C-alpha cells in the first residue's frame, strides 16, 4: 500500500507498544510481576512531594464546591498549606491558581491579597501561579479566556505579581505549564494589558 | 462583531495608579495577627 | 499524494493524539485539575491496597532470587501472618506470580498443606488461577503448554476445586488477563477442562 | 510523568515519524529528491494492474452514476473488462462487487447471471467477489448488512457463487478484504442462512 | 493504573487510529471505495503532471553523480527543450534540488547565462526559490547558514528579481516547505533581506 | 424489538430448489450471441 513495508512495520509496532500499556495500566492491580512491585514502589518516593501539592488542591475543591465562596478563610488556607508542608514549593502558586477560582475569577484573584504575598515568597512562586493561570484559562476554562486583560489589572494593580513575572507571563514562551499553542492563545489575549504595560514603562 | 465588554471593562480600567507598598505591608500585619492567633 | 485524503487525515489525527500524550505526560506534575488530581489520588488508594500484597511478593522473589531456595511453607505461612495478607483473597494472585518457575509442575504439588492452609475460599482460587493466567499467558507464554499437567496437579491435590478449575478453563476473565491472552489459555487447558467436563456428567 | 522516560521517547519518536510521512506526503508534487522521483517511477510498474482495475471502477459508477439501474448493459460491462485487459485478474470480482451494487442490491445481485458465469472463471474470482461483498456491507455500507441472508439466498438459488465459496465466506477468517472485526459481524449476520445451508448439507 | 482515565483513553484512541492505518494499507490493492478509486487517480494525475519534470531531474543526477561532472548549461538547455519542460514553470523547482551540492555558493554564479534564459517568468523565479527553501531547508540544513551568501549571488548576478528574493525572505509558503522550515530560512535569510529592504527604503 | 423484515423474507425464501445447471448454461448462450455480435 502507500505507506510501505518500513512505515508499515513501525505503525504497527506503535500499535502494539501502545496495546501493551493498555493492558499493562488496565491490569495494575493484579499485576504482582517484580516490574509492578518495584514500579509501585518508586512512585511513592518519587511522587511524595505531588501527593502533598494534591491534597491540598483535593481539601480546597472538596471544602469550597464548585462555588468558591465558600473556599476556606485565608488563614484556613494557610494553615493547611502549613500542615501539608507545601509552604517551601513553588508550585504552591501553580496548585492555587487552578484550585481557588471558578468563572468570578477577576473579582476573586483580589480578595487574598496579604495570602499571596505571605504564600509567594519569591519571584519563582509567582511564575508558578502565572502558570497556574496559563492552565486555568488555556486548557481548562477556554471560555474565561477573553477575561485576561481584566486578570491582568487586577494582579498588577494589587501588586499581587510583579510586573517582570506578568511581563514574562506575557512575552515568553514556557513549556513548563502549557502546549506552545495555548502559550500562543493567551499571550494573544493577553497582548491588549502586555502593550499598555510596555508602553507605560518606556514612558517610565 | 465581537462583543466588546471584556475588553472595553478592562480598558476603562488601565492605570499606572498601583496599590501602596505600604498598603501592602498594612494588610500584611492584619493577616499575620490572625496567623499569631493560629500559634502560626 | 500517495496516502490519499483520508489516510493522510488519519495519520495526522494518530500523530496530534500521540503529540497530546506527550504533552499531557510532560505537564503532570503540575496538572492540578480535578482530572489529574483525582487520577494520582485513585493510584495512591490501589496502590496503598496493595502495600502488604507488595511486601510479601518482594520478599518471596528477593529470599528465592531459583524456587528451590524459596522459603520454607512454614517460613510463608509466619511472613504471611506478619504482613497480615492471611485474611485477603488475593494472597493467591501473589503466590501464584512469585513462587514458580520453568519447575512449576512439580513445585505446584511441593506446598499443598500451604496451599490448603492459606486458599480458605472459592474467591482465594480464584485468585490463585488469576495468578496461573498472569504467570503462563503474559510473563511465561513458553509454559503455557504445561497448563494440562499443572491443571492435573491442583485437581489430583485437592489444591483447586474442580468448580473453579472448570471457571478458569470455561469463563473469560478480563481481570486478570486480556481476551486474547485468555482465549489461549483456555484452548492449552482445553484437554484437560474436556476431560473434566465428561467426569462431572459421569458423576 | 506516568509513561516514563523510555514510553515518552518511544511515543514522541511516532509523532516525529508520523509528522514527517505528513510533509512528505503534503509537498510530493514540488518534491524533486531523488527519492521522490524514484518513488513516482516504480508506483507506475507496481499499480500496472490496479490502474486497469480502478479504471474499470470509475467507468462502472461514471456511467450508472448513484443509481444503479443506469448501469452499462452486460455486453458493455464485458467489453470494457476486455479493453481494460481485467479478465483474467481474479479481482475483477471485488472490484465489480464493489461497484455494480446499491441499496436495491437484492435485486440487482440476480440481474448478470450469464455475466457472472464467463467472468468468475475460477473460484478465486467467486473468492475475489465474495470479498467485495464483504467490503461493500461491512465497510462501506454498514446498513445494508442486515440483507446479507437474502442477498446469499439469490447467490446459491442463482448459481452465481458456488456452496463451497459460499461457505469459506460465512464460516472462515480472511484477514485479505476487511479486518476481523468486520469479519465476525458479516458471518454473524450471515449465520442464518449459512446454519440453514449446514444442515441442508448435513441433510445431503 | 498509572496513567488515569484521561491518558488511557488518549493511549487507547491513539492505538485504534494506528491500527485502523494498518488495516487501510494492508487492503488497499483490493479497496475499490470511490474514496479509495479517487484516491489513487488523483496521484496518477499528479505523477503524470510530473513525468517530464521527473526524467529531467534523474537525467541531471545520473550524469552528476560530483556536480562537477554536471552536464554543460547547454546540454541542460538541450534536454530540457528535449523533454518539453522550458514552457513548464516547475523546471525551476527540478534545476535548484538537482544542481547543486556543498559547493551551492559558488555553483550558483556558474550558470547564469543558463538561468537568464530559462527563469523567462516570475512564477518560474517563484519555483527556482521553493526548490531552494527544499535543498536548504529539507536536503541539506547544514547550509542554511550560506543563505543570506547564496542571495547575494542571486541578486548580483540577476538570477532572481528583488522582488522574488523579498517574497521569498518575508512570505510564510506552505507550497515548498512546512511553516517551521520557512521561519528558519527567513530567519537565516534576514541578514541580507534588512540590507535589501533598507537599499529599497533608500531608492 | 428489533425489524424482521429481512430476516423474514429470507426465512420464507430458503429452499434447496436451484438454478438448473442446464438453465444457466442456456442463459450463457444468448450472452455469447450478443458477444459473437460484438466480436468476442
Amino acid at each position: 500500500g502507500p505507506l510501505g513495508s518500513e512505515l508499515s512495520r513501525q505503525i504497527k509496532a506503535a500499535a502494539s507498544t501502545l496495546e501493551d500499556i493498555e493492558v499493562k495500566d488496565d491490569e495494575w492491580a493484579v499485576d504482582m510481576s517484580e516490574e509492578a512491585i518495584r514500579a509501585r514502589a518508586k512512585e511513592l518516593e518519587v511522587n511524595s512531594e505531588l501527593t502533598q501539592l494534591d491534597e491540598y488542591g483535593e481539601w480546597i475543591l472538596e471544602q469550597a464546591g464548585e462555588d468558591k465562596e465558600n473556599l476556606p478563610s485565608d488563614v484556613e488556607l494557610y494553615k493547611k498549606a502549613a500542615e501539608l508542608d507545601v509552604l517551601n514549593d513553588p508550585k504552591i502558586g501553580c496548585v492555587l491558581a487552578q484550585c481557588l477560582f471558578d468563572e468570578d475569577i477577576v473579582n476573586e484573584i483580589a480578595e487574598h491579597n496579604a495570602f499571596f504575598t505571605k504564600i509567594l515568597v519569591t519571584p519563582e512562586y509567582e511564575k508558578n501561579f502565572m502558570g497556574g493561570i496559563e492552565r486555568f484559562l488555556g486548557l481548562e476554562h477556554k471560555d474565561l479566556i477573553p477575561l485576561l486583560p481584566k486578570i491582568l489589572v487586577q494582579l498588577y494593580n494589587n501588586d499581587i505579581i510583579s510586573e517582570e513575572e506578568i511581563m514574562r507571563f506575557g512575552t515568553k514562551s514556557s513549556k513548563k505549564f502549557v502546549p506552545k499553542e495555548v502559550s500562543k492563545k493567551v499571550r494573544r489575549a493577553a497582548k491588549p494589558f502586555i502593550t499598555w504595560l510596555e508602553t507605560a514603562e518606556s514612558d517610565d | 462583531k465581537e462583543p466588546t465588554d471584556d475588553i472595553a471593562e478592562a480598558l476603562g480600567e488601565l492605570s499606572l495608579k498601583k496599590k501602596k507598598k505600604k498598603t501592602k505591608d498594612s494588610s500584611v500585619d492584619a493577616f499575620e495577627k490572625e496567623l499569631a492567633k493560629a500559634g502560626l
